[PDB]
Protein backbone atom coordinates (compact mmCIF):
# COMPACT_ATOMS: atom_id res chain seq x y z
CA UNK A 1 0.00 0.00 0.00
CA UNK A 2 2.82 2.67 0.61
CA UNK A 3 4.68 1.45 -2.38
CA UNK A 4 1.45 1.93 -4.38
CA UNK A 5 0.71 5.39 -2.29
CA UNK A 6 4.77 6.26 -3.49
CA UNK A 7 4.26 4.83 -7.40
CA UNK A 8 1.01 7.40 -7.35
CA UNK A 9 2.61 10.19 -5.83
CA UNK A 10 5.53 9.84 -8.24
CA UNK A 11 3.37 9.72 -11.51
CA UNK A 12 1.25 12.68 -10.06
CA UNK A 13 4.29 14.52 -9.79
CA UNK A 14 5.39 13.98 -12.93
CA UNK A 15 1.93 14.31 -14.93
CA UNK A 16 1.82 18.03 -12.43
CA UNK A 17 5.82 19.26 -13.99
CA UNK A 18 4.53 17.75 -17.50
CA UNK A 19 1.30 20.28 -17.21
CA UNK A 20 2.98 22.76 -15.86
CA UNK A 21 5.34 21.98 -18.61
CA UNK A 22 2.41 22.41 -21.35
CA UNK A 23 0.49 25.33 -20.24
CA UNK A 24 2.68 28.00 -18.63
CA UNK A 25 4.64 29.01 -21.75
CA UNK A 26 0.98 28.34 -23.94
CA UNK A 27 0.00 31.76 -21.99
CA UNK A 28 2.53 34.08 -23.70
CA UNK A 29 0.66 35.59 -26.70
CA UNK A 30 3.97 36.06 -28.47
CA UNK A 31 3.31 35.67 -32.26
CA UNK A 32 1.95 33.15 -34.58
CA UNK A 33 4.78 31.33 -36.41
CA UNK A 34 4.38 31.23 -40.52
CA UNK A 35 6.02 28.27 -42.23
CA UNK A 36 6.41 25.98 -39.01
CA UNK A 37 16.33 17.64 -41.53
CA UNK A 38 18.76 15.91 -42.86
CA UNK A 39 16.69 13.88 -45.03
CA UNK A 40 14.32 15.41 -47.29
CA UNK A 41 11.31 13.51 -47.89
CA UNK A 42 12.58 10.12 -48.09
CA UNK A 43 10.97 7.20 -46.09
CA UNK A 44 13.91 5.61 -43.83
CA UNK A 45 15.42 2.40 -44.84
CA UNK A 46 14.98 -0.40 -42.91
CA UNK A 47 18.38 -1.23 -41.32
CA UNK A 48 18.85 -5.22 -40.91
CA UNK A 49 21.41 -4.16 -38.26
CA UNK A 50 19.77 -2.47 -35.72
CA UNK A 51 17.24 -5.59 -36.05
CA UNK A 52 19.85 -7.99 -35.26
CA UNK A 53 21.54 -6.22 -31.95
CA UNK A 54 18.04 -5.85 -30.89
CA UNK A 55 17.29 -9.76 -31.49
CA UNK A 56 20.64 -10.84 -29.83
CA UNK A 57 19.87 -8.49 -26.93
CA UNK A 58 16.48 -10.33 -26.72
CA UNK A 59 18.24 -14.08 -27.06
CA UNK A 60 20.99 -12.87 -24.18
CA UNK A 61 18.12 -11.44 -21.92
CA UNK A 62 16.07 -14.58 -21.51
CA UNK A 63 19.82 -16.37 -20.99
CA UNK A 64 19.97 -13.81 -17.83
CA UNK A 65 16.06 -14.38 -17.17
CA UNK A 66 17.65 -17.79 -16.72
CA UNK A 67 20.51 -17.15 -14.66
CA UNK A 68 19.13 -14.80 -12.49
CA UNK A 69 17.95 -17.11 -9.41
CA UNK A 70 21.76 -17.90 -8.73
CA UNK A 71 21.94 -15.85 -6.05
CA UNK A 72 19.50 -18.30 -4.03
CA UNK A 73 20.19 -21.69 -5.77
CA UNK A 74 24.19 -21.25 -4.32
CA UNK A 75 22.11 -22.16 -0.98
CA UNK A 76 21.03 -25.74 -1.97
CA UNK A 77 22.13 -29.29 -0.77
CA UNK A 78 22.89 -30.93 -4.40
CA UNK A 79 25.76 -28.03 -5.02
CA UNK A 80 27.61 -30.54 -7.15
CA UNK A 81 24.39 -30.34 -9.76
CA UNK A 82 23.26 -26.93 -9.04
CA UNK A 83 27.29 -25.90 -9.85
CA UNK A 84 27.29 -27.92 -13.13
CA UNK A 85 24.01 -25.93 -14.49
CA UNK A 86 25.18 -22.66 -13.18
CA UNK A 87 28.36 -23.32 -15.03
CA UNK A 88 26.50 -24.76 -18.18
CA UNK A 89 24.25 -21.88 -18.38
CA UNK A 90 26.53 -19.14 -18.16
CA UNK A 91 28.79 -21.42 -20.98
CA UNK A 92 25.80 -21.79 -23.09
CA UNK A 93 25.97 -17.70 -22.90
CA UNK A 94 29.48 -18.20 -23.77
CA UNK A 95 28.30 -20.13 -26.56
CA UNK A 96 25.72 -17.77 -27.98
CA UNK A 97 28.16 -15.14 -27.69
CA UNK A 98 31.32 -17.00 -29.84
CA UNK A 99 28.59 -18.50 -32.56
CA UNK A 100 26.99 -14.81 -33.09
CA UNK A 101 31.15 -13.37 -33.70
CA UNK A 102 32.37 -16.33 -35.75
CA UNK A 103 29.76 -16.31 -38.43
CA UNK A 104 30.08 -13.12 -39.14
CA UNK A 105 26.96 -11.64 -36.51
CA UNK A 106 28.29 -8.75 -35.12
CA UNK A 107 29.22 -6.78 -37.47
CA UNK A 108 29.29 -2.39 -37.85
CA UNK A 109 27.59 -2.77 -34.40
CA UNK A 110 30.70 -5.12 -33.32
CA UNK B 1 8.56 71.50 -52.95
CA UNK B 2 11.65 71.16 -50.80
CA UNK B 3 15.21 69.98 -52.69
CA UNK B 4 15.30 67.10 -49.88
CA UNK B 5 12.17 65.29 -50.76
CA UNK B 6 12.87 65.26 -54.97
CA UNK B 7 12.01 61.77 -55.70
CA UNK B 8 15.60 60.76 -56.84
CA UNK B 9 17.03 56.51 -58.26
CA UNK B 10 15.41 53.68 -59.56
CA UNK B 11 12.47 53.13 -57.20
CA UNK B 12 14.35 50.57 -55.55
CA UNK B 13 15.76 50.26 -51.22
CA UNK B 14 18.09 53.15 -51.33
CA UNK B 15 16.63 55.61 -53.43
CA UNK B 16 14.36 58.64 -52.56
CA UNK B 17 10.45 58.36 -52.94
CA UNK B 18 9.63 61.47 -52.22
CA UNK B 19 7.57 60.30 -48.64
CA UNK B 20 7.89 61.12 -45.25
CA UNK B 21 5.06 58.67 -43.71
CA UNK B 22 4.05 58.68 -40.34
CA UNK B 23 1.84 55.21 -39.85
CA UNK B 24 0.23 55.21 -36.50
CA UNK B 25 -0.21 51.68 -35.58
CA UNK B 26 2.54 50.30 -37.38
CA UNK B 27 2.78 47.37 -35.36
CA UNK B 28 -0.18 45.31 -36.72
CA UNK B 29 -1.19 43.62 -39.66
CA UNK B 30 -1.42 46.36 -42.30
CA UNK B 31 1.34 48.22 -40.64
CA UNK B 32 3.47 45.13 -41.06
CA UNK B 33 3.08 45.05 -44.93
CA UNK B 34 2.10 48.55 -45.43
CA UNK B 35 5.65 49.56 -43.79
CA UNK B 36 7.31 46.85 -45.80
CA UNK B 37 6.16 48.20 -49.39
CA UNK B 38 6.73 51.85 -48.53
CA UNK B 39 10.46 50.88 -47.22
CA UNK B 40 11.24 49.00 -50.44
CA UNK B 41 11.04 52.33 -52.38
CA UNK B 42 13.22 54.41 -50.26
CA UNK B 43 10.43 56.27 -47.60
CA UNK B 44 11.34 58.32 -44.63
CA UNK B 45 8.92 55.94 -42.34
CA UNK B 46 7.80 57.06 -38.86
CA UNK B 47 6.90 54.11 -36.77
CA UNK B 48 5.25 55.54 -33.11
CA UNK B 49 5.12 52.83 -31.05
CA UNK B 50 3.20 51.63 -27.83
CA UNK B 51 4.21 48.41 -27.38
CA UNK B 52 7.76 47.20 -26.00
CA UNK B 53 10.58 48.24 -28.99
CA UNK B 54 11.04 43.85 -29.12
CA UNK B 55 7.99 43.95 -30.94
CA UNK B 56 9.05 46.56 -33.40
CA UNK B 57 12.25 44.06 -34.23
CA UNK B 58 10.73 43.16 -37.36
CA UNK B 59 10.01 46.52 -38.63
CA UNK B 60 13.77 47.27 -38.90
CA UNK B 61 15.00 45.14 -42.09
CA UNK B 62 12.04 46.41 -44.21
CA UNK B 63 14.26 50.04 -45.13
CA UNK B 64 17.61 51.57 -46.03
CA UNK B 65 19.55 52.97 -43.30
CA UNK B 66 17.90 55.69 -41.23
CA UNK B 67 14.70 55.68 -43.07
CA UNK B 68 12.49 54.15 -40.46
CA UNK B 69 12.50 56.42 -36.97
CA UNK B 70 10.82 54.65 -34.16
CA UNK B 71 9.72 56.79 -31.34
CA UNK B 72 7.54 56.53 -28.70
CA UNK B 73 3.59 57.68 -28.25
CA UNK B 74 0.24 57.55 -26.22
CA UNK B 75 -2.95 57.40 -27.64
CA UNK B 76 -4.07 60.01 -25.28
CA UNK B 77 -1.52 62.84 -25.76
CA UNK B 78 -1.68 65.38 -28.93
CA UNK B 79 2.27 66.46 -27.83
CA UNK B 80 3.33 63.09 -28.92
CA UNK B 81 1.20 62.65 -31.89
CA UNK B 82 2.78 66.50 -33.05
CA UNK B 83 6.31 65.39 -32.52
CA UNK B 84 5.39 62.56 -34.72
CA UNK B 85 3.93 63.93 -37.36
CA UNK B 86 5.58 67.35 -37.53
CA UNK B 87 7.85 66.27 -40.26
CA UNK B 88 5.78 64.06 -42.52
CA UNK B 89 4.08 65.15 -45.78
CA UNK B 90 1.57 61.61 -45.11
CA UNK B 91 -0.06 60.10 -42.16
CA UNK B 92 -1.38 56.82 -42.07
CA UNK B 93 -3.75 55.84 -39.58
CA UNK B 94 -3.94 52.19 -38.71
CA UNK B 95 -4.80 52.00 -35.14
CA UNK B 96 -7.70 49.64 -34.00
CA UNK B 97 -8.66 46.31 -31.66
CA UNK B 98 -11.08 43.96 -32.46
CA UNK B 99 -11.83 44.01 -28.37
CA UNK B 100 -12.04 45.90 -25.63
CA UNK B 101 -9.51 46.20 -23.22
CA UNK B 102 -9.69 47.92 -19.51
CA UNK B 103 -7.61 50.90 -20.68
CA UNK B 104 -9.11 51.55 -24.69
CA UNK B 105 -12.69 50.75 -25.60
CA UNK B 106 -14.20 51.33 -29.34
CA UNK B 107 -14.62 54.68 -28.35
CA UNK B 108 -10.98 55.39 -26.98
CA UNK B 109 -9.73 53.38 -30.33
CA UNK B 110 -12.15 54.19 -32.94
CA UNK B 111 -13.01 58.06 -32.06
CA UNK B 112 -11.12 59.69 -29.92
CA UNK B 113 -7.76 58.38 -31.36
CA UNK B 114 -8.43 59.19 -35.01
CA UNK B 115 -9.45 62.68 -34.36
CA UNK B 116 -6.59 63.65 -32.43
CA UNK B 117 -4.01 62.40 -35.50
CA UNK B 118 -6.10 63.99 -38.16
CA UNK B 119 -6.86 67.70 -35.87
CA UNK B 120 -3.13 67.45 -34.87
CA UNK B 121 -2.02 66.59 -38.51
CA UNK B 122 -4.16 69.48 -39.46
CA UNK B 123 -2.93 72.17 -37.21
CA UNK B 124 0.83 71.00 -38.16
CA UNK B 125 0.40 71.72 -42.17
CA UNK B 126 0.13 67.87 -43.06
CA UNK B 127 -0.58 67.84 -46.82
CA UNK B 128 -2.15 63.82 -47.03
CA UNK B 129 -4.04 61.71 -44.47
CA UNK B 130 -5.70 58.12 -44.58
CA UNK B 131 -8.03 57.01 -42.30
CA UNK B 132 -8.66 53.50 -42.28
CA UNK B 133 -11.98 52.59 -41.52
CA UNK B 134 -14.32 49.18 -42.35
CA UNK B 135 -16.58 48.46 -44.89
CA UNK B 136 -19.70 47.59 -42.88
CA UNK B 137 -19.58 50.66 -40.28
CA UNK B 138 -22.75 52.24 -39.62
CA UNK B 139 -24.20 54.38 -36.85
CA UNK B 140 -26.81 52.28 -35.87
CA UNK B 141 -25.09 48.67 -36.68
CA UNK B 142 -25.37 45.90 -34.54
CA UNK B 143 -21.73 45.71 -33.31
CA UNK B 144 -19.96 48.81 -31.12
CA UNK B 145 -17.31 47.92 -33.69
CA UNK B 146 -18.78 49.19 -36.76
CA UNK B 147 -20.58 51.96 -34.65
CA UNK B 148 -17.94 53.85 -33.28
CA UNK B 149 -16.01 53.20 -36.41
CA UNK B 150 -18.40 55.19 -38.38
CA UNK B 151 -18.41 58.17 -36.02
CA UNK B 152 -14.55 58.13 -36.16
CA UNK B 153 -14.97 57.84 -40.26
CA UNK B 154 -17.51 60.91 -39.59
CA UNK B 155 -14.73 63.03 -37.06
CA UNK B 156 -12.41 62.25 -39.26
CA UNK B 157 -14.21 63.58 -42.63
CA UNK B 158 -15.39 66.67 -40.39
CA UNK B 159 -11.79 67.57 -39.13
CA UNK B 160 -9.57 67.10 -42.28
CA UNK B 161 -11.68 67.65 -45.34
CA UNK B 162 -8.98 66.71 -47.64
CA UNK B 163 -8.38 63.02 -45.74
CA UNK B 164 -8.93 59.78 -47.65
CA UNK B 165 -11.46 57.20 -46.01
CA UNK B 166 -10.23 53.73 -46.82
CA UNK B 167 -12.75 50.28 -46.63
CA UNK B 168 -11.23 47.09 -46.40
CA UNK B 169 -14.14 44.09 -46.18
CA UNK B 170 -12.37 41.83 -43.86
CA UNK B 171 -8.67 41.68 -45.19
CA UNK B 172 -7.00 37.69 -45.19
CA UNK B 173 -3.14 37.42 -45.24
CA UNK B 174 -0.85 35.41 -43.05
CA UNK B 175 -1.39 37.03 -40.01
CA UNK B 176 -4.92 38.05 -40.39
CA UNK B 177 -7.95 37.27 -38.16
CA UNK B 178 -10.36 36.08 -41.07
CA UNK B 179 -8.97 33.02 -42.28
CA UNK B 180 -6.97 32.10 -39.07
CA UNK B 181 -9.84 32.66 -37.33
CA UNK B 182 -11.81 29.80 -39.33
CA UNK B 183 -9.30 27.43 -39.39
CA UNK B 184 -8.66 27.53 -35.60
CA UNK B 185 -11.98 27.51 -34.35
CA UNK B 186 -13.19 23.51 -34.66
CA UNK B 187 -18.81 30.22 -35.69
CA UNK B 188 -21.68 28.23 -38.10
CA UNK B 189 -23.37 29.18 -41.09
CA UNK B 190 -26.33 31.61 -41.67
CA UNK B 191 -27.00 33.83 -44.68
CA UNK B 192 -23.99 36.35 -44.72
CA UNK B 193 -22.81 37.46 -47.57
CA UNK B 194 -18.51 37.94 -47.62
CA UNK B 195 -16.23 39.50 -50.09
CA UNK B 196 -12.69 39.49 -48.44
CA UNK B 197 -9.69 41.95 -49.81
CA UNK B 198 -6.11 40.43 -49.67
CA UNK B 199 -3.82 42.45 -47.69
CA UNK B 200 -1.12 42.90 -50.52
CA UNK B 201 -4.01 45.01 -52.72
CA UNK B 202 -4.76 46.68 -49.44
CA UNK B 203 -1.13 48.15 -49.28
CA UNK B 204 -0.92 48.90 -52.99
CA UNK B 205 -3.99 50.37 -52.79
CA UNK B 206 -2.90 52.29 -49.76
CA UNK B 207 0.32 53.41 -51.69
CA UNK B 208 -1.63 54.48 -54.60
CA UNK B 209 -3.92 56.55 -52.55
CA UNK B 210 -0.71 58.59 -51.04
CA UNK B 211 0.61 58.82 -54.45
CA UNK B 212 -2.37 60.10 -56.20
CA UNK B 213 -3.35 63.88 -56.12
CA UNK B 214 -6.82 63.46 -56.86
CA UNK B 215 -7.38 60.89 -54.19
CA UNK B 216 -7.66 63.70 -51.68
CA UNK B 217 -11.32 63.68 -50.25
CA UNK B 218 -12.32 60.55 -51.30
CA UNK B 219 -13.70 57.65 -49.70
CA UNK B 220 -12.27 53.90 -51.28
CA UNK B 221 -13.66 50.76 -50.58
CA UNK B 222 -11.77 47.94 -51.08
CA UNK B 223 -13.19 44.31 -51.37
CA UNK B 224 -12.16 41.55 -53.11
CA UNK B 225 -13.33 40.07 -56.67
CA UNK B 226 -15.71 37.60 -55.55
CA UNK B 227 -18.74 37.40 -52.96
CA UNK B 228 -18.92 34.43 -51.28
CA UNK B 229 -21.21 33.12 -48.75
CA UNK B 230 -20.14 32.75 -45.35
CA UNK B 231 -20.81 28.68 -44.61
CA UNK B 232 -19.12 27.54 -48.08
CA UNK B 233 -16.24 30.32 -47.56
CA UNK B 234 -15.91 28.58 -43.99
CA UNK B 235 -15.95 25.05 -45.54
CA UNK B 236 -13.35 26.67 -48.52
CA UNK B 237 -11.43 27.35 -44.98
CA UNK B 238 -11.35 24.08 -43.62
CA UNK B 239 -11.08 22.31 -47.16
CA UNK B 240 -7.27 24.02 -47.67
CA UNK B 241 -5.98 23.47 -44.33
CA UNK B 242 -7.69 19.63 -44.81
CA UNK B 243 -9.89 19.83 -41.56
CA UNK B 244 -13.33 17.91 -40.49
CA UNK B 245 -10.31 34.01 -27.44
CA UNK B 246 -13.25 35.33 -28.63
CA UNK B 247 -15.66 38.05 -28.08
CA UNK B 248 -19.54 38.23 -28.90
CA UNK B 249 -18.58 41.33 -31.17
CA UNK B 250 -16.11 39.46 -33.67
CA UNK B 251 -19.46 37.18 -33.92
CA UNK B 252 -21.71 39.78 -34.53
CA UNK B 253 -18.97 41.01 -37.22
CA UNK B 254 -18.64 37.56 -38.92
CA UNK B 255 -22.43 37.12 -39.21
CA UNK B 256 -22.71 40.70 -40.61
CA UNK B 257 -22.99 40.85 -44.41
CA UNK B 258 -20.56 42.59 -46.53
CA UNK B 259 -22.60 45.78 -48.29
CA UNK B 260 -22.66 46.64 -51.64
CA UNK B 261 -21.40 50.25 -52.36
CA UNK B 262 -21.28 50.96 -55.88
CA UNK B 263 -20.68 54.76 -55.25
CA UNK B 264 -18.12 54.37 -53.59
CA UNK B 265 -14.36 53.22 -55.85
CA UNK B 266 -12.66 50.62 -55.35
CA UNK B 267 -9.41 48.73 -56.02
CA UNK B 268 -9.81 49.40 -59.76
CA UNK B 269 -9.71 53.07 -59.49
CA UNK B 270 -6.09 53.16 -58.16
CA UNK B 271 -4.52 50.72 -60.67
CA UNK B 272 -5.02 47.58 -58.12
CA UNK B 273 -6.14 44.05 -59.04
CA UNK B 274 -7.84 42.72 -56.88
CA UNK B 275 -6.34 39.14 -55.96
CA UNK B 276 -9.20 36.28 -55.16
CA UNK B 277 -8.73 34.07 -52.38
CA UNK B 278 -8.18 31.12 -54.38
CA UNK B 279 -4.63 32.43 -55.29
CA UNK B 280 -3.68 33.63 -51.91
CA UNK B 281 -5.45 31.18 -49.54
CA UNK B 282 -3.19 28.38 -49.86
CA UNK B 283 -0.61 31.15 -49.20
CA UNK B 284 -2.45 31.64 -46.29
CA UNK B 285 -3.51 28.18 -44.81
CA UNK B 286 -0.52 25.97 -45.84
CA UNK B 287 0.49 26.61 -41.73
CA UNK B 288 -2.65 24.90 -40.75
CA UNK B 289 -1.86 21.23 -42.21
CA UNK B 290 -1.09 19.01 -40.20
CA UNK B 291 -9.74 21.35 -53.36
CA UNK B 292 -13.30 22.40 -54.50
CA UNK B 293 -13.43 26.12 -54.81
CA UNK B 294 -15.78 28.25 -53.20
CA UNK B 295 -19.28 28.93 -55.11
CA UNK B 296 -19.93 33.11 -55.67
CA UNK B 297 -23.31 34.80 -55.39
N1 LIG C 1 -9.59 42.57 -41.29
C1 LIG C 1 -8.82 43.64 -41.17
O1 LIG C 1 -7.60 43.55 -40.99
C2 LIG C 1 -9.45 44.96 -41.27
C3 LIG C 1 -8.95 45.97 -40.54
N2 LIG C 1 -9.44 47.25 -40.59
C4 LIG C 1 -8.86 48.31 -39.78
O2 LIG C 1 -7.52 48.50 -40.18
C5 LIG C 1 -6.74 48.93 -39.04
C6 LIG C 1 -5.51 48.07 -38.92
O3 LIG C 1 -5.90 46.68 -38.91
P1 LIG C 1 -5.08 45.55 -38.19
O4 LIG C 1 -3.69 45.49 -38.66
O5 LIG C 1 -5.77 44.23 -38.46
O6 LIG C 1 -5.11 45.79 -36.62
P2 LIG C 1 -4.03 45.35 -35.53
O7 LIG C 1 -4.70 45.01 -34.27
O8 LIG C 1 -3.29 44.14 -36.08
O9 LIG C 1 -3.01 46.57 -35.44
C7 LIG C 1 -3.42 47.71 -34.66
C8 LIG C 1 -2.23 48.61 -34.44
O10 LIG C 1 -2.64 49.75 -33.64
C9 LIG C 1 -1.99 49.70 -32.39
N3 LIG C 1 -2.97 50.04 -31.36
C10 LIG C 1 -4.10 49.34 -31.05
N4 LIG C 1 -4.81 49.88 -30.08
C11 LIG C 1 -4.09 51.01 -29.74
C12 LIG C 1 -4.30 52.02 -28.78
N5 LIG C 1 -5.34 52.04 -27.94
N6 LIG C 1 -3.40 53.01 -28.69
C13 LIG C 1 -2.34 52.99 -29.51
N7 LIG C 1 -2.03 52.09 -30.46
C14 LIG C 1 -2.95 51.13 -30.52
C15 LIG C 1 -1.44 48.29 -32.25
O11 LIG C 1 -0.26 48.28 -31.42
P3 LIG C 1 -0.04 47.28 -30.20
O12 LIG C 1 0.70 46.11 -30.69
O13 LIG C 1 0.71 48.09 -29.16
O14 LIG C 1 -1.42 46.96 -29.64
C16 LIG C 1 -1.07 47.97 -33.69
O15 LIG C 1 0.16 48.60 -34.03
C17 LIG C 1 -7.68 48.93 -37.84
O16 LIG C 1 -8.15 50.24 -37.57
C18 LIG C 1 -8.82 48.01 -38.29
O17 LIG C 1 -10.04 48.37 -37.66
C19 LIG C 1 -10.45 47.53 -41.46
C20 LIG C 1 -11.01 46.60 -42.22
C21 LIG C 1 -10.61 45.18 -42.17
Amino acid sequence: MNLMITLLTNFTLATLLVTIAFWLPQLNVYSEKTSPDPMGSARLPFSMKFFLVAITFLLFDLEIALLLPLPWASQTTNLNTMLTMALLLIFLLAVSLAYEWTQKGLEWTE
Amino acid sequence: LHHAVIPHGKGGRSSVSGIVATVFGATGFLGRYLVNHLGRMGSQVIVPYRCEPYDTMHLRPMGDLGQIIFMDWNGRDKDSIRRAVEHSNVVINLVGREWETKNFDFEDVFVKIPQAIAQVSKEAGVEKFIHISHLNADIKSSSKYLRNKAVGEKEVRETFPEATIIKPADIFGREDRFLNYFANIRSLGKKTVKQPVYIVDVTKGIINAIKDPDARGKTFAFVGPNRYLLFDLVQYVFAVAHRPWTTRDKVERIHTTDRTLPHLPGLEDLGVQATPLELKAIEVLRRHRTVQPAKTV
